[PDB]
């Protein structure tokens, strides 16, 4: 009931103090709500920071060149293969995104500056990893407080080694969560990487051409993608995050049309290339069947008779292969409800895999997410839902002890709470390390993982049988 | 494609011909790929002396750290108070971070606060995130105390946490009589470690640099232990569980073996057991003060001699065979209670354990990592096992502590070709386990990468990984092992030879060729 | 040829090329060897489904058993006894193997008589043997009781144990109000667990069956626990813990946790703790007696109903978390004691790991084989955890016991594809894990073998051993470890996740083929 | 000493009753001993029975051969690859030595008899292993009490499938020891296998041509001692029984020489060779440099001066690798005190590979030898020292705490008593899962076994710093 939602809401809020009161109370809703704002002391966030954002997030996916950590151990230890970004690749030698490369700031380099350090650290990586493509370097905190100038090292050290180094001032201050990182890293790529080919005429176009734009490969999702459209008789040229490289990124402004799958995240370069280069971009979904042949169509109706007959035929060729996991899974699931809380893109995105299953998701919200995600979002969502931006640990706990969903689907500072409490979560950030869920391919393993949790026999046993 | 009725995750899915055929496509077609020719060659070379020789004259680039920053060890030991929030000043992306590392780890909820710091307090302060952020959490989360730390935001910006706790206090954000302990932790200084030393001593100054004229030394009767830096459940367990065997009156300052172990029974638990307000309020009048791990604990025996006028034992960590006797004897003789039969008896089966396996532990080579006491305590029990560490490799160790190990090593025949590093990380350790190729790892996750490379190379050059330390996050449950006393050194006697017992059964499980070796009884 | 410094034992010195060339040699020269081709042709032959079908036709020829002889069962239950040797009336080499089987599973001393029966007894009977047997190990290892059980020989032979006993006490070779306890055990009637029963229901009827009118069931306020063949350390243990935190009075009957594991000190001790006699001579007087492994313990249960009046609680072996509830609130109506919130926690901890555990061990799929009550509790908690017991197998279990794992199989989901073998051996078993292979095989020692010849097919059917049960020869000091209650309950799971973690691991080594899936946090 | 151990003697008798105490007084000597006589009961005896000595011992290690634990299920599954008696094959399709085959005798079979359930079992065994070049019958216990003819059921169905079926009739209770069995697994051998060429003259023979007879290869033992023999210039025909065909066997009758390491368990069949065939036999020795050289000059002796010539070639060959191994472990273990209890060979055999470390054997003895295994002994022995035949369990402990050795080696069930004791201990028979222990590549690895036993660390922590 709306009426019961709402008056969930007064009730959590009346905990606070004025301050904090007043504020979160336009961060919570009922399907109206404000975002992408600070957020209140002391009251347990799960928002990162730029850093996450810009190294964890955007640069880090990007396999051929190697990502510097710029400041105290902390942040690149922490994020160090923490985010199942996959990729094909041999890690020390040509590839690099499992590992931790960082300048490890002590108290002399806080003092003195950190910009010969970071001087030296790059002859050291040549010399080290001669096979690298290119470098980028990840500002911590530290590094704008202290006042250090990372954009000359790069130009100077660049220009010296005829290499690509891309200094990001993603610092962790900067912002109020991972999602200003995710700008600066798309402003980082527009400077210094994505013009390098901009006088080179050679690459062999063709009509087909296309970009995936925001997908991170989660599991092996963007190749769980790729897949299809190829079949559909597209060219995927690029990969923007998961599973890149430096030359794909280069290559991007010869194709056709960006297929945008996380918004959140890849907008701003996205709206920068058609700008600039013409490039039309086009947001799609491709999580579940129903998403997946709708964006699938939508992405054919943008070219030809030819791709649009393949379409039909790629549709034609799973359509069996789903149709086998709902009659599987659909009947374990029908009638579940789901609350999520996730990031910036897939709050709403999953949601139709969820109702594909039969499955109502009576509860969503976003980490980071702008006002024109959560408009997005309103569409998507049933009628007198529940909204929360930016939720605090309290909240979240208050409102799934009184909306008492069949499952949950967050992080992994989540996840623990919520199993004590016996209800059934699923890690809808790394996967709980399954996946991919992208796809034809990934809805198999949605479902299969969805109802493994749901439906485990280790739900019915938190209760001890002399505790009753 | 997909079978309904067997599902394939990315692994093996992504070995489908299709999948296959697709990524040599993307590959030839858009990525500009070294040939793999070349890959081939630049492997070769990153396994040999010469890179080695260059891989060690590094002196900017850290590679593959074998450390974490101050803030984690200082929410560590806050977590270990009864119904203590940590809260760490500064800005909140550390603490997504901190919170998500012991999570992995543990497999549990870690709850810690931030005060979200950003751009305009920079120039300005985070005075006001300190007054309503403390206002907040005490509202909200209902702790009975809260323990602040920073970040190196707020330490650059340069931060008063004493005044800026004063002026939440003066200006009735708190009650002035709510205990709000704190402690520096710049990130750029030490290591995790480090942080759990500073936030411990700042919390035991809160609790009695005030109060020292009513405290008499020995009055209580008790002994305090303070286990620092500790990621294994079974330490603090093994600890509280050897003391009262003895009949041993004691205090552990900073548990956090409840708050890390809740069971799931339909209720979260934010806060569960920890050392009392109480307890550190009593702690002086203890009759003496251990420190389980006195490498990471230097400002706290300070504070501890200084303050509460305690003479620290110089004891080892409680490790291996010699150190757990020495501790039980140090903990005898100041206590006045007698070691029981039972721990008598329980030293016996370690040993007994130790002759039943010492024919396949013999001379066994071993690179090892973590922290300085953690792996003395290895290296010194590895020696007493008759086994050699080769590659000791501690990246927050210092050159006393170095000392130290040598002097360790010099002291038996089995550390004759061991060498120990200071300041030197996993990339480095890469390079040693290929040209000084040792039998196994014993270290942390991050060691797996490690062998990854070394199968590469080839089967034979393989260096296979035991997972002892922290973070362990590609096992589960291991955080409730022991690594500490008799019972830690049995769980660890038992991995080593069972590991090396597995490698073997591997290696002799060949049809024809090399299952003549493949024993029924070993 | 040997390098000094570095010298080879068998593996890998028979690799070295002159080695494989004289066994090359010696192969083609004398050994007349089938070709290659047709080894290579009957080996994949042996796992096809025809081969099967032919496999299960067998009536005559056994294969690989998964089970011993029942005097082995009698002296493990007589060790469980104080200050009581083991004695097997009959001849000498089956006591040679039964000490020798149990020192490689313990690494311990097993100490166990025989009374030397030769050719020339089985004409004329071993009385004699019984009569100077029972007087030379009286005076030369001064036992407190002497347990007497026999071999196959002496049975076939047919020598009346009571009379030769009472003989030897009316000739005055050894005294009269001496303990001298015997069974039955005829090797070629049931299994190694019948002959653990046989000796306890003999030791049972020996200090109680003539004294029974003294008696009242509950006077003495205790619970009677009878553990049953059981190789596991940590089981008896974990049994004696709980009910001692439950604060239930007990008795333990046939307790070797003591004997089995002395301290290596500078003596030998030749007796250890265990159940005493009068400990025996006052269990009628108990409130009730709980068998924690009904399925072997039928003579047992008949003589406590029978004599001692008891009403035997149907419960099943404390395995698993469904069962160790029901056992725990059994022990608390017959005891009167509330369980105590400790248990409580730990079961909670408990269903924490599983919770925390349970998307790795969904859906997995294990062949497994041991003794009737520990495959089903195995059973029962691979259920609880999700996984599928598809080949369940138990040499020495029975029609009534297959009815019961049938239905509980049948209560869940996850026994949908499962069957449960009995009388069938781990050649049979080798069969099933190629016809219908499971993802892993929970077993004793035996099992490696399977394994190696999985491994041969290809790796991709390789179907690794998990080491669980009696015997393990091949891995030191597992014989410590614990499979009953929630502490059994959590090894167990924990034992489970980390094979297939590790073997996902293995699986995912492979450098830019299947490294993609290589987490560091899983 | 001396005289002392007298002393030590009659102390340690003294808990038996008169009966025991006048056998055992028998059976206890200072370097005058009797042996191979029955076990006193309940005085808890290392030794084991006829069907160890048959199927354990000399039939089990033969490899292409399928062999039936023949009665209930014990025996053969407690013998069930315990002994190491290494080969090369692929194990359930041509090779079978670590698998247990067995009759699993029920109470049926007691009372009606199991022949008619062997003959089923024989046609399993052909279905389910076509490979399998022969069979053997391993009689336990109750098969002779019982009333069974398997030799009936042998020549009908050996008959009857052109098969070679081996019955044994090395029930338990028969003898007194392991050592009867290695004797009617001899007499087996003899009447069913050893004669089936003896018509066959296809094997071209060689002036060279030699068996190994008595080498069980335990951790390979009968491998290093073949590469030293074929490097001398020998060819090898038959290893008995240590990874050995029954072609091996077969063979055996057109070599040369017989090379008997193993007396105890093969001197039978080796004096048969000699009646029968008039092949010649000689016992050596190949534990250690000195015996092993000893060894090689003697066997080459037997043949030509081109042989000769080869065998100080090989010696001048390993000369270099067993010096390197005394000069880096002499000093480790000179003067160091040695007590050994073991079968029927290696109690006097391992001796001089002791001596090559300059460690002294203080006392040693045999669970099943006879009388000329003694008068073997005698020699190698020094004055004084301790003899004991069939050892009580109470003896051996006895004697161990006075004459306080630095070292014990024996088998699995003394090993962890002397553990706990504080006494370096190392397996004697199973070679503590190490090995081989044969050969100059067997002495290296000896040596290194025996020093990181007795210099292991953990024999300084037995006592607890405060008691
Ligand atoms: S909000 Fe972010 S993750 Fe934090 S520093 Fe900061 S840029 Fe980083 Fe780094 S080392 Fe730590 S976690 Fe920091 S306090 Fe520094
Ligand atoms: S002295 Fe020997 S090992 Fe013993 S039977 Fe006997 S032949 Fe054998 Fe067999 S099954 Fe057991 S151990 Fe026997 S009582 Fe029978
Ligand atoms: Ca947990
Ligand atoms: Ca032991």
């Amino acid at each position: 009931s709306r009426e019961e939602v709402e008056s969930l809401i007064q009730e959590v809020l009346e905990v606070y103090p004025e301050k904090a009161r007043k504020d979160r109370n336009k961060h919570l809703a009922v399907n109206c709500i404000i975002s992408n704002k600070k957020s209140q002391p002391g009251l347990m966030t799960i928002r990162g920071c730029a850093y996450a954002g810009s190294k964890g997030i955007v640069w880090g996916p990007i396999k051929d060149m190697i990502h510097i950590s710029h400041g105290p151990v902390g942040c690149g230890q922490y994020s160090r293969a923490g985010r199942r970004n996959y990729y094909i690749g041999t890690t020390g030698v040509n590839a690099f995104v499992t590992m931790n490369f960082t300048s490890d700031f002590q108290e002399k380099d806080i003092v003195f500056g950190g910009d010969k350090k970071l001087a030296k650290l790059i002859d050291e990586v040549e010399t080290l990893f001669p096979l690298n493509k290119g470098i980028s370097v990840q500002s911590e905190c530290p590094i704008g407080l202290i006042g250090d100038d990372i954009e000359s090292v790069s130009k100077v050290k660049g220009a010296e080694l005829s290499k690509t180094i891309v200094p990001v001032r993603c610092e962790g201050f900067r912002g109020v969560s991972q999602s200003l990182g995710h700008h600066i890293a798309n402003d980082a790529v527009r400077d210094w990487v994505l013009g390098k080919r901009d006088e080179d005429t050679t690459f062999a176009s063709t009509p087909y051409d296309v970009a995936i734009i925001g997908d991170y490969n989660i599991g092996g999702d963007a190749w769980s993608s790729r897949i299809l459209l190829e079949e559909m008789g597209l060219r995927c040229v690029a990969q923007w995050s998961g599973d890149g490289s430096i030359s794909e990124i280069e290559l991007t402004p010869k194709v056709k049309l960006n297929l945008v799958h996380c918004y959140r995240s890849m907008n701003y370069i996205s709206r920068h290339m058609e700008e600039k280069y013409g490039i039309p971009w086009m947001e799609y979904n491709f999580f579940g069947p129903t998403k997946t042949i709708e964006s699938l169509r939508a992405i054919a109706a943008k070219f030809d008779e030819s791709i649009q007959k393949k379409c039909e035929e790629v549709i034609a060729k799973y359509k069996p292969e789903w149709e086998a996991v709902v009659a599987k899974y659909r009947p374990r699931l029908e009638g579940k409800r789901v609350m999520l809380y996730i990031g910036g893109l897939r709050p709403r995105h999953v949601i139709g895999a969820y109702e594909d299953l039969g499955m109502e998701v009576v509860g969503t919200g976003y980490e980071f997410a702008h006002n024109d995600d959560y408009d997005r979002t309103m569409k998507e969502m049933g009628d007198s839902t529940l909204l929360y931006d930016d939720v605090t640990g309290y909240e979240f706990e208050e409102f799934v002890k009184r909306i008492k969903p069949d499952l949950i689907g967050s992080g992994i500072k989540e996840k623990f709470i919520f199993q004590k409490m016996g209800i059934p979560f699923r890690e809808m950030h790394s996967w709980d390390y399954s996946g991919p869920y992208h796809g034809f391919d990934g809805f198999a393993i949605f479902a299969r993982d969805m109802d493994m949790t749901l439906n485990n026999p280790c739900w019915k046993k938190l209760q001890a049988p002399w505790e009753a | 494609s997909q079978q309904v009725d067997k599902i394939k995750a990315s692994y093996p899915l992504f070995l489908d011909q299709d999948y296959k055929d697709m990524l040599a496509k993307k590959r030839d077609g858009f990525e500009e790929k070294y040939p793999q020719d070349k890959i081939d060659e630049v492997f070769q070379w990153t396994t040999t002396k010469e890179y080695q020789e260059l891989n060690f004259q590094r002196e900017a680039l850290t590679v593959n750290p074998a450390k974490a920053c101050q803030p984690l060890g200082a929410v560590l030991c806050a977590l270990g108070f009864e119904k203590t929030m940590p809260y760490v000043h500064g800005s909140q992306g550390c603490v997504a971070y901190f919170r998500s590392y012991f999570n992995r780890h543990f497999r549990e909820p870690v709850s810690c606060v931030s005060d979200s710091m950003t751009e305009d307090a920079a120039v300005f302060g985070g005075q006001q995130n300190m007054k309503d952020g403390l206002q907040n959490c005490k509202a909200t989360y209902k702790p009975d105390m809260i323990a602040v730390s920073t970040t190196c935001m707020a330490e650059v910006i340069g931060d008063d946490l004493n005044a800026f706790i004063n002026n939440s206090k003066k200006e009735g954000f708190i009650p002035d009589e709510f205990p709000v302990p704190f402690a520096h932790t710049p990130s750029f200084v030490g290591s995790h470690v480090t942080g759990w030393d500073n936030m411990f001593e700042g919390i035991a100054r809160y609790f009695t640099l005030k109060s020292m004229d009513d405290k008499v030394v020995g009055s209580n009767k008790k002994i305090n232990i303070v286990p620092g830096f500790e990621t294994y459940l079974g330490n603090f367990r093994v600890i509280k569980r050897m003391l009262s065997e003895m009949g041993v009156g004691y205090s552990l300052l900073s548990d956090p073996e409840e708050v890390l172990d809740t069971p799931a029974d339909g209720q979260f638990r934010m806060y569960a057991g920890g050392t009392t307000q109480e307890e550190m309020k009593d702690a002086p009048n203890a009759l003496n003060t251990v420190l389980l791990q006195p490498w990471h604990l230097e400002k706290t025996k300070k504070f501890v001699e200084g303050t509460w006028k305690h003479e620290v034992p110089k004891l080892n960590i409680p490790m291996g065979l010699d150190w757990t006797d020495e501790f039980l004897m140090k903990v005898s003789e100041i206590s006045g209670q007698p070691i029981p039969a039972s721990l008598t008896k329980e030293r016996g089966r370690l040993v007994d354990m130790m002759t039943d396996s010492h024919t396949w532990l013999h001379g066994k080579r071993f690179a090892l990592w973590g922290d300085p006491d953690f792996v003395m305590g290895l290296v010194k029990f590895l020696l007493e096992l008759g086994c050699e560490p080769v590659h000791i490799l501690c990246h927050n160790g210092n050159k006393r502590w170095k000392k130290a190990v040598d002097a360790i090593l010099a002291a038996s025949p089995y550390g004759k070709n061991a060498t120990v590093y200071i300041g030197k990380d996993l990339w480095h350790l890469r390079s040693l386990v290929f040209t000084d190729k040792p039998d196994f790892m014993i270290g942390n996750s991050y060691g797996k990468f490690i062998q990854r490379d070394t199968l590469h190379k080839g089967k034979e050059f393989e260096v296979p990984l035991i997972r002892i330390g922290f973070p362990i996050f590609d096992r589960h449950h291991l955080h409730r092992s022991t690594t500490l006393g008799y019972e830690g050194a049995m769980q660890i006697l038992t991995t080593l030879v069972n590991s090396i017992l597995e490698r073997l059964d591997e290696e002799t499980r060949g049809m024809q060729a090399t299952d003549y070796n493949h024993d029924l009884v070993r």
